Parts: structure tokens; C-alpha cells; sequence
């Protein structure tokens, strides 16, 4: 597997002109999936990471925006990265997006990290674009290869024992961090329970404790749930993604939680910015923002 | 279409 060749071809389109595809070979992509899978399984399902690093939220196949995020933040390994999931579906270039991310994981496995989002899940792919993209540009066997890799992604990260990171949010079933550690891979995303909630739940200003989620799955959680969680586990911040936010980032619960969303002008249906969070050596947080067009 | 579009 020639990682540098692959990365070079993926980066060739920098400076376009969003639209131009990068079409790797089927064998190359299979290799990216198999090798990255191995690395994911070799590392904990609950990552323990060090600052400084950059944290990114949803990308959703907006490949040319991913390239802008790296241009702003430094291409790996110039900065360490943690992505919070939702690499595929909705956008025009999910394949380029996930392939560059997997290539970087293989090249820089101790300095580049990818968590699982609710879209790194076959039943959601089937509906929201990635299955169709794979069928059109490759074949459904390659889609299954991707799913097999997704099924091995880690689920959460803690940065320097103080910033708890996950795609969706908290769970009414999350009492101990060991519950996350015990989760065996490969696994699908279940339609209920801890793993589901970590990838699906949302904060809500109008809910006291736990509430119904209008997505039809998981829950919403209020500010007091966040406060209690941070106190119980001696954390300073929850960092999550999963919801489009106008500024690209948005604080909740007296700045005890932040939502990151990194795909600007999402679906061409929102006028949102995309943000990446810079976490310095002392865990101070700042932002790099792709303003809407 | 809320799955979120
Ligand atoms: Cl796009
Ligand atoms: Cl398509
Ligand atoms: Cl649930
Ligand atoms: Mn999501
Ligand atoms: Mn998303």
C-alpha cells in the first residue's frame, strides 16, 4: 500500500475548484480500510489523548472544506488531530474524505485520531448517500469493506483527563468510563443503549434531565446532566459534534459543553460556518472558522 | 430530513 502516492493524489486537487474527484483504485481503498481497521482495533475504544491538538466535527463528504481545514490548521502531522465522526453521507465527496482520513491514520497512527459518528453505520449510509456513492463510483463490495472498518472505530476520547469527546452526547446508561472500555469491536451501532447514545444524543436547553429526541432514537439531555457528569468524573469540558450550529461551534451549560460542526453551508441548505477547535498545551480552547460563502 | 435535511 503506497500511502504517500495515495495522499499525493488526494491532495493534487488542492486549489481547485470544488468538484474534481480523486479516484483511487479499488485495491488501494481496500488496503486503506484493512490497514486502518487493524490500527483501530490495536488502540483503545476510549482514547486517552494529549494536548495540544485540533478537534474537528462533522465533515459529511465536504472534501474541499476538509482540505481548507487542514490548510488552516496544518496538514498532518504538523498538528495532532481528533475528528469526532460523520465523515460520510450528504456531501458530494465522501469517498475522498474518508480515504484521506484513513490514509492519515495509517501514516500517523499516534498523532491522528478518528472517532465514530452515527453516519459510520451501514443502515444510515444506505439512506443518506454513501451507499449510493460507493455503488456509483466503485461497487457495493467496497461499501461493505468500509462498513467493516467503521465497525472498528473508537467511540470516545478523553484529552488530558479533562475534555471528554464523543460524537453525539451523554447517555442515561453511562455511569462509568469502564462501560465504554468494555465495548467489544467490531460492532454495529445499536438502536438503543450506551453506544447508541454516545453517537446520537443531543443537548437541549428546554429539558431538565433526560428528554425524548425528535430524531426518533436516543435522548436529549439538559444542562444539569452535563454539570453532574463533569463533577462526577472530574472533567472540565464535553466536546461533541452531530448538530449543525450557525457559528461552527456553540457552547452549552455555562461553557461546560461545546458542539463542533466543521462542514460549512451544510447540504447547501444551511448558512452555517464550519469550525475546528484548537486546544493548546494547557487545554485552552480557540477556533479556526470556515465562514459561510 | 431529523436523522439532520
Ligand atoms: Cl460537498
Ligand atoms: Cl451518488
Ligand atoms: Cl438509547
Ligand atoms: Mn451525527
Ligand atoms: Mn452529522
Amino acid at each position: 500500500l503506497n500511502l504517500d502516492s495515495i495522499i499525493g493524489r488526494l491532495l493534487e486537487v488542492q486549489g481547485s475548484r470544488p468538484g474534481k474527484n480523486v479516484q483511487l483504485t479499488e485495491n488501494e481503498i481496500r488496503g486503506l480500510c484493512l490497514k486502518s481497521r487493524e490500527i483501530f482495533l490495536s488502540q483503545p475504544i476510549l482514547l486517552e489523548l494529549e494536548a495540544p491538538l485540533k478537534i474537528c466535527g462533522d465533515i459529511h463528504g465536504q472534501y474541499y472544506d476538509l482540505l481548507r481545514l487542514f490548510e488552516y490548521g496544518g496538514f498532518p502531522p504538523e498538528s495532532n488531530y481528533l475528528f469526532l465522526g460523520d465523515y460520510v453521507d450528504r456531501g458530494k465527496q465522501s469517498l475522498e474524505t474518508i480515504c484521506l482520513l484513513l490514509a492519515y491514520k495509517i501514516k500517523y497512527p499516534e498523532n491522528f485520531f478518528l472517532l465514530r459518528g452515527n453516519h459510520e453505520c451501514a443502515s444510515i449510509n444506505r439512506i443518506y448517500g454513501f451507499y449510493d456513492e460507493c455503488k456509483r463510483r466503485y461497487n457495493i463490495k467496497l461499501w461493505k469493506t468500509f462498513t467493516d472498518c467503521f465497525n472498528c472505530l473508537p467511540i470516545a476520547a478523553i484529552v488530558d483527563e479533562k475534555i471528554f469527546c464523543c460524537h453525539g452526547g451523554l447517555s442515561p446508561d453511562l455511569q462509568s468510563m469502564e462501560q465504554i472500555r468494555r465495548i467489544m469491536r467490531p460492532t454495529d451501532v445499536p438502536d438503543q443503549g450506551l453506544l447508541c447514545d454516545l453517537l446520537w444524543s443531543d443537548p437541549d436547553k428546554d429539558v431538565q434531565g433526560w428528554g425524548e429526541n425528535d430524531r426518533g432514537v436516543s435522548f436529549t439531555f439538559g444542562a444539569e446532566v452535563v454539570a453532574k457528569f463533569l463533577h462526577k468524573h472530574d472533567l472540565d469540558l464535553i466536546c461533541r459534534a452531530h448538530q449543525v450550529v450557525e457559528d461552527g461551534y456553540e457552547f452549552f451549560a455555562k461553557r461546560q459543553l461545546v458542539t463542533l460542526f466543521s462542514a460549512p453551508n451544510y447540504c447547501g441548505e444551511f448558512d452555517n460556518a464550519g469550525a475546528m477547535m484548537s486546544v493548546d498545551e494547557t487545554l485552552m480552547c480557540s477556533f479556526q472558522i470556515l465562514k459561510p460563502a | 430530513x431529523r436523522x439532520x435535511x
